[PDB]
Protein backbone atom coordinates (compact mmCIF):
# COMPACT_ATOMS: atom_id res chain seq x y z
CA UNK A 1 0.00 0.00 0.00
CA UNK A 2 1.33 3.43 -1.01
CA UNK A 3 0.56 6.68 0.81
CA UNK A 4 1.94 9.59 -1.22
CA UNK A 5 2.16 13.21 -0.07
CA UNK A 6 2.61 15.47 -3.10
CA UNK A 7 3.00 19.23 -3.33
CA UNK A 8 0.84 20.86 -6.03
CA UNK A 9 2.79 23.04 -8.45
CA UNK A 10 2.74 26.85 -8.17
CA UNK A 11 3.08 26.11 -4.45
CA UNK A 12 -0.54 26.95 -3.66
CA UNK A 13 -3.39 24.95 -5.19
CA UNK A 14 -5.37 27.57 -7.10
CA UNK A 15 -9.11 26.92 -6.87
CA UNK A 16 -9.68 28.62 -10.24
CA UNK A 17 -8.06 25.69 -12.06
CA UNK A 18 -8.78 22.05 -12.81
CA UNK A 19 -6.64 19.61 -10.78
CA UNK A 20 -4.82 18.60 -13.96
CA UNK A 21 -3.42 22.13 -14.34
CA UNK A 22 -2.22 22.30 -10.71
CA UNK A 23 -0.21 19.09 -11.20
CA UNK A 24 3.08 18.23 -12.92
CA UNK A 25 3.17 14.50 -13.66
CA UNK A 26 1.52 11.89 -15.86
CA UNK A 27 -2.25 12.33 -15.94
CA UNK A 28 -2.84 8.57 -15.65
CA UNK A 29 -1.45 8.75 -12.10
CA UNK A 30 -4.75 10.40 -11.12
CA UNK A 31 -6.35 7.16 -12.34
CA UNK A 32 -4.06 5.12 -10.07
CA UNK A 33 -4.82 6.48 -6.59
CA UNK A 34 -8.15 5.54 -5.04
CA UNK A 35 -8.53 8.94 -3.35
CA UNK A 36 -6.85 12.35 -3.38
CA UNK A 37 -7.15 15.00 -0.65
CA UNK A 38 -6.59 18.61 -1.69
CA UNK A 39 -6.50 20.10 1.80
CA UNK A 40 -6.90 23.87 2.08
CA UNK A 41 -5.71 26.25 4.80
CA UNK A 42 -7.85 29.32 4.15
CA UNK A 43 -7.37 31.85 6.94
CA UNK A 44 -10.07 31.93 9.61
CA UNK A 45 -10.46 33.62 12.98
CA UNK A 46 -11.89 31.12 15.46
CA UNK A 47 -10.47 27.94 13.92
CA UNK A 48 -6.94 29.36 14.02
CA UNK A 49 -7.47 30.39 17.66
CA UNK A 50 -8.54 26.85 18.57
CA UNK A 51 -5.54 25.39 16.71
CA UNK A 52 -3.23 27.84 18.50
CA UNK A 53 -4.75 26.81 21.82
CA UNK A 54 -4.04 23.16 21.00
CA UNK A 55 -0.44 23.89 19.99
CA UNK A 56 0.23 25.94 23.14
CA UNK A 57 -1.27 23.12 25.21
CA UNK A 58 1.07 20.68 23.44
CA UNK A 59 4.18 22.81 24.01
CA UNK A 60 3.14 23.32 27.64
CA UNK A 61 3.38 19.58 28.28
CA UNK A 62 -0.27 19.36 29.33
CA UNK A 63 -0.92 17.19 26.27
CA UNK A 64 0.95 14.30 27.90
CA UNK A 65 -1.34 14.25 30.94
CA UNK A 66 -4.42 14.79 28.75
CA UNK A 67 -3.49 11.83 26.54
CA UNK A 68 -2.75 9.66 29.58
CA UNK A 69 -6.15 10.50 31.08
CA UNK A 70 -7.88 9.85 27.75
CA UNK A 71 -6.15 6.46 27.50
CA UNK A 72 -7.29 5.69 31.05
CA UNK A 73 -10.83 6.70 30.03
CA UNK A 74 -10.65 4.38 27.02
CA UNK A 75 -11.11 7.27 24.58
CA UNK A 76 -7.57 6.95 23.17
CA UNK A 77 -5.53 3.87 22.25
CA UNK A 78 -1.82 3.47 22.93
CA UNK A 79 0.32 3.37 19.80
CA UNK A 80 1.78 -0.05 20.68
CA UNK A 81 -1.67 -1.39 21.55
CA UNK A 82 -3.02 0.17 18.36
CA UNK A 83 -0.33 -1.59 16.31
CA UNK A 84 -1.10 -4.89 18.04
CA UNK A 85 -4.81 -4.41 17.29
CA UNK A 86 -4.06 -3.61 13.64
CA UNK A 87 -1.90 -6.73 13.28
CA UNK A 88 -4.60 -8.86 14.91
CA UNK A 89 -7.26 -7.42 12.59
CA UNK A 90 -5.09 -8.01 9.52
CA UNK A 91 -4.22 -11.59 10.45
CA UNK A 92 -7.68 -12.83 11.46
CA UNK A 93 -10.70 -11.47 9.59
CA UNK A 94 -11.51 -11.01 5.90
CA UNK A 95 -15.02 -9.63 5.35
CA UNK A 96 -17.15 -9.61 2.21
CA UNK A 97 -19.85 -7.24 0.99
CA UNK A 98 -23.63 -7.60 1.48
CA UNK A 99 -26.35 -7.04 -1.17
CA UNK A 100 -27.75 -4.05 0.74
CA UNK A 101 -24.43 -2.19 0.56
CA UNK A 102 -23.90 -2.97 -3.14
CA UNK A 103 -27.26 -1.59 -4.32
CA UNK A 104 -26.79 1.80 -2.64
CA UNK A 105 -23.26 2.01 -4.05
CA UNK A 106 -24.61 1.27 -7.53
CA UNK A 107 -27.38 3.88 -7.23
CA UNK A 108 -25.09 6.61 -5.87
CA UNK A 109 -22.43 5.91 -8.50
CA UNK A 110 -25.11 6.00 -11.20
CA UNK A 111 -26.19 9.43 -9.97
CA UNK A 112 -22.58 10.65 -9.90
CA UNK A 113 -21.93 9.31 -13.40
CA UNK A 114 -25.09 10.94 -14.76
CA UNK A 115 -24.15 14.26 -13.15
CA UNK A 116 -20.66 14.16 -14.70
CA UNK A 117 -14.55 9.55 -12.48
CA UNK A 118 -14.88 6.12 -14.09
CA UNK A 119 -16.40 2.74 -13.22
CA UNK A 120 -13.09 2.03 -11.45
CA UNK A 121 -14.11 4.49 -8.72
CA UNK A 122 -17.14 2.45 -7.65
CA UNK A 123 -15.01 -0.67 -7.26
CA UNK A 124 -12.35 1.36 -5.42
CA UNK A 125 -14.96 2.59 -2.92
CA UNK A 126 -15.57 -1.07 -2.02
CA UNK A 127 -12.08 -1.10 -0.52
CA UNK A 128 -13.09 1.53 2.04
CA UNK A 129 -16.09 -0.43 3.35
CA UNK A 130 -14.07 -3.66 3.35
CA UNK A 131 -11.43 -1.85 5.41
CA UNK A 132 -14.06 -0.58 7.85
CA UNK A 133 -15.52 -4.08 8.22
CA UNK A 134 -11.99 -5.37 8.89
CA UNK A 135 -11.66 -2.68 11.57
CA UNK A 136 -14.88 -3.86 13.21
CA UNK A 137 -14.03 -7.53 12.48
CA UNK A 138 -17.58 -7.84 11.18
CA UNK A 139 -18.22 -10.96 9.07
CA UNK A 140 -19.60 -8.78 6.25
CA UNK A 141 -19.31 -5.21 5.03
CA UNK A 142 -22.24 -2.98 5.93
CA UNK A 143 -24.12 -0.01 4.51
CA UNK A 144 -23.42 1.95 7.69
CA UNK A 145 -19.78 1.71 6.62
CA UNK A 146 -20.81 2.71 3.09
CA UNK A 147 -22.26 5.99 4.37
CA UNK A 148 -18.93 7.14 5.80
CA UNK A 149 -17.07 5.72 2.80
CA UNK A 150 -19.27 7.80 0.48
CA UNK A 151 -18.80 10.87 2.66
CA UNK A 152 -15.01 10.48 2.49
CA UNK A 153 -15.14 9.84 -1.26
CA UNK A 154 -17.20 13.00 -1.76
CA UNK A 155 -14.89 15.04 0.49
CA UNK A 156 -11.82 13.69 -1.28
CA UNK A 157 -12.43 13.33 -5.02
CA UNK A 158 -14.81 16.30 -5.38
CA UNK A 159 -12.37 18.80 -3.85
CA UNK A 160 -12.18 20.61 -7.21
CA UNK A 161 -35.02 15.36 -9.82
CA UNK A 162 -33.25 17.99 -7.71
CA UNK A 163 -30.81 18.54 -10.59
CA UNK A 164 -33.65 20.18 -12.53
CA UNK A 165 -34.15 22.61 -9.64
CA UNK A 166 -30.39 23.24 -9.49
CA UNK A 167 -30.26 24.05 -13.21
CA UNK A 168 -33.34 26.28 -12.88
CA UNK A 169 -31.46 28.14 -10.14
CA UNK A 170 -28.51 28.43 -12.53
CA UNK A 171 -30.77 29.94 -15.20
CA UNK A 172 -32.39 32.31 -12.70
CA UNK A 173 -28.96 33.44 -11.49
CA UNK A 174 -27.79 33.95 -15.07
CA UNK A 175 -30.81 36.21 -15.54
CA UNK A 176 -30.31 37.84 -12.12
CA UNK A 177 -26.54 38.38 -12.36
CA UNK A 178 -25.19 39.94 -15.58
CA UNK A 179 -21.65 39.09 -16.62
CA UNK A 180 -19.11 41.08 -14.63
CA UNK A 181 -21.39 41.92 -11.70
CA UNK A 182 -20.75 41.04 -8.06
CA UNK A 183 -22.89 39.89 -5.15
CA UNK A 184 -22.66 38.01 -1.84
CA UNK A 185 -23.81 34.63 -0.57
CA UNK A 186 -26.04 36.21 2.09
CA UNK A 187 -27.63 38.49 -0.52
CA UNK A 188 -28.52 35.45 -2.64
CA UNK A 189 -29.85 33.73 0.49
CA UNK A 190 -32.11 36.68 1.32
CA UNK A 191 -33.32 37.28 -2.23
CA UNK A 192 -33.89 33.69 -3.41
CA UNK A 193 -34.05 31.31 -0.42
CA UNK A 194 -35.78 33.52 2.14
CA UNK A 195 -38.25 34.28 -0.67
CA UNK A 196 -38.47 30.49 -1.24
CA UNK A 197 -37.67 30.76 -4.94
CA UNK A 198 -35.19 27.90 -4.42
CA UNK A 199 -33.91 25.71 -1.60
CA UNK A 200 -30.63 26.23 0.25
CA UNK A 201 -29.31 22.87 -0.97
CA UNK A 202 -30.15 23.98 -4.51
CA UNK A 203 -28.31 27.24 -3.78
CA UNK A 204 -25.15 25.44 -2.67
CA UNK A 205 -25.22 22.88 -5.48
CA UNK A 206 -25.88 25.50 -8.17
CA UNK A 207 -23.07 27.73 -6.88
CA UNK A 208 -20.72 24.73 -6.84
CA UNK A 209 -21.61 23.64 -10.38
CA UNK A 210 -21.46 27.19 -11.76
CA UNK A 211 -18.03 27.65 -10.19
CA UNK A 212 -16.86 24.47 -11.92
CA UNK A 213 -18.57 25.57 -15.14
CA UNK A 214 -16.50 28.81 -15.06
CA UNK A 215 -19.70 30.86 -14.86
CA UNK A 216 -19.02 32.32 -11.39
CA UNK A 217 -16.17 32.63 -8.90
CA UNK A 218 -16.44 32.48 -5.12
CA UNK A 219 -14.29 35.01 -3.27
CA UNK A 220 -13.44 35.79 0.36
CA UNK A 221 -15.13 32.65 1.73
CA UNK A 222 -18.49 33.51 0.18
CA UNK A 223 -18.58 37.19 1.15
CA UNK A 224 -18.15 38.07 -2.54
CA UNK A 225 -19.51 36.28 -5.62
CA UNK A 226 -18.43 37.32 -9.12
CA UNK A 227 -19.73 36.00 -12.44
CA UNK A 228 -16.60 35.16 -14.44
CA UNK A 229 -18.45 34.12 -17.59
CA UNK A 230 -21.64 32.95 -19.25
CA UNK B 1 -38.29 54.87 17.76
CA UNK B 2 -39.05 56.62 14.46
CA UNK B 3 -39.55 60.33 15.16
CA UNK B 4 -36.18 60.81 16.85
CA UNK B 5 -34.37 59.04 14.00
CA UNK B 6 -35.91 61.25 11.31
CA UNK B 7 -35.30 64.35 13.43
CA UNK B 8 -31.63 63.37 13.78
CA UNK B 9 -31.32 62.67 10.05
CA UNK B 10 -33.03 65.98 9.23
CA UNK B 11 -30.68 67.90 11.54
CA UNK B 12 -33.60 69.43 13.42
CA UNK B 13 -33.20 71.42 16.63
CA UNK B 14 -36.36 69.75 17.98
CA UNK B 15 -34.37 66.60 18.78
CA UNK B 16 -33.04 66.58 22.32
CA UNK B 17 -29.29 66.64 22.98
CA UNK B 18 -27.78 63.80 25.02
CA UNK B 19 -25.61 65.93 27.30
CA UNK B 20 -27.87 65.54 30.34
CA UNK B 21 -29.21 62.22 31.55
CA UNK B 22 -32.43 61.16 29.84
CA UNK B 23 -35.73 61.57 31.66
CA UNK B 24 -36.45 57.83 31.63
CA UNK B 25 -33.02 56.83 32.96
CA UNK B 26 -33.07 59.35 35.80
CA UNK B 27 -36.68 58.43 36.61
CA UNK B 28 -35.74 54.75 36.86
CA UNK B 29 -32.72 55.61 39.03
CA UNK B 30 -34.86 57.78 41.32
CA UNK B 31 -37.57 55.12 41.62
CA UNK B 32 -35.07 52.34 42.35
CA UNK B 33 -33.29 54.40 45.01
CA UNK B 34 -36.57 55.63 46.53
CA UNK B 35 -38.15 52.16 46.63
CA UNK B 36 -35.50 51.05 49.15
CA UNK B 37 -35.16 54.48 50.79
CA UNK B 38 -38.05 53.94 53.22
CA UNK C 1 -22.80 67.55 5.73
CA UNK C 2 -21.67 64.34 4.12
CA UNK C 3 -23.81 65.23 1.10
CA UNK C 4 -22.74 62.18 -0.93
CA UNK C 5 -22.91 59.71 1.96
CA UNK C 6 -26.34 60.93 3.08
CA UNK C 7 -27.82 60.30 -0.36
CA UNK C 8 -26.16 56.89 -0.60
CA UNK C 9 -27.49 55.93 2.84
CA UNK C 10 -31.01 57.12 1.99
CA UNK C 11 -30.86 55.01 -1.17
CA UNK C 12 -29.64 51.98 0.80
CA UNK C 13 -31.35 52.63 4.16
CA UNK C 14 -34.72 54.03 3.07
CA UNK C 15 -36.25 52.70 6.30
CA UNK C 16 -34.52 55.64 8.03
CA UNK C 17 -36.62 58.08 5.97
CA UNK C 18 -39.95 56.45 5.14
CA UNK C 19 -42.31 55.50 8.02
CA UNK C 20 -51.11 47.49 0.06
CA UNK C 21 -48.02 47.09 -2.11
CA UNK C 22 -46.45 50.02 -0.24
CA UNK C 23 -45.80 47.71 2.73
CA UNK C 24 -43.63 45.30 0.69
CA UNK C 25 -41.79 47.06 -2.15
CA UNK C 26 -39.27 49.83 -1.55
CA UNK C 27 -39.11 52.84 -3.90
CA UNK C 28 -37.76 51.89 -7.32
CA UNK C 29 -34.82 54.30 -7.11
CA UNK C 30 -33.23 52.65 -4.08
CA UNK C 31 -33.83 49.10 -5.31
CA UNK C 32 -32.19 50.08 -8.61
CA UNK C 33 -29.31 51.68 -6.71
CA UNK C 34 -28.80 48.28 -5.09
CA UNK C 35 -28.10 46.77 -8.51
CA UNK C 36 -26.05 49.85 -9.42
CA UNK C 37 -23.78 49.09 -6.47
CA UNK C 38 -23.74 45.47 -7.65
CA UNK C 39 -23.11 46.69 -11.21
CA UNK C 40 -19.83 46.80 -13.12
CA UNK C 41 -18.13 49.91 -14.53
CA UNK C 42 -19.73 49.47 -17.96
CA UNK C 43 -23.18 47.94 -18.35
CA UNK C 44 -25.13 46.45 -21.22
CA UNK C 45 -28.41 48.18 -20.41
CA UNK C 46 -30.51 45.25 -21.66
CA UNK C 47 -28.99 42.97 -19.01
CA UNK C 48 -29.61 45.63 -16.35
CA UNK C 49 -33.27 45.85 -17.40
CA UNK C 50 -33.53 42.05 -17.32
CA UNK C 51 -32.15 41.92 -13.77
CA UNK C 52 -34.42 44.74 -12.59
CA UNK C 53 -37.40 42.92 -14.12
CA UNK C 54 -36.38 39.70 -12.37
CA UNK C 55 -36.22 41.46 -9.00
CA UNK C 56 -39.79 42.78 -9.31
Amino acid sequence: SVLAAANPIYGRYDDLKSPGDNIDFQTTILSAFDMIFIVKDDHNEERDISIANHVINIHTGNANAMQNQQEENGSEISIEKMKRYITYCRLKCAPRLSPQAAEKLSSNFVTIRKQLITIRQLEAIIRITESLAKLELSPIAQERHVDEAIRLFQASTMDATSLSEIRRFEQELKRRLPIGWSTSYQTLRREFVDTHRFSQLALDKALYALEKHETIQLRHQGQNIYRSGV
Amino acid sequence: RYDEIIFRKLGSMLQTTNILVTDDQYNIWKKRIEMDLA
Amino acid sequence: PSYKSNIEDNLLSWEQVLPDLDKIMAPVLGQLFKLYREANMTINIYDFYIAFRETL
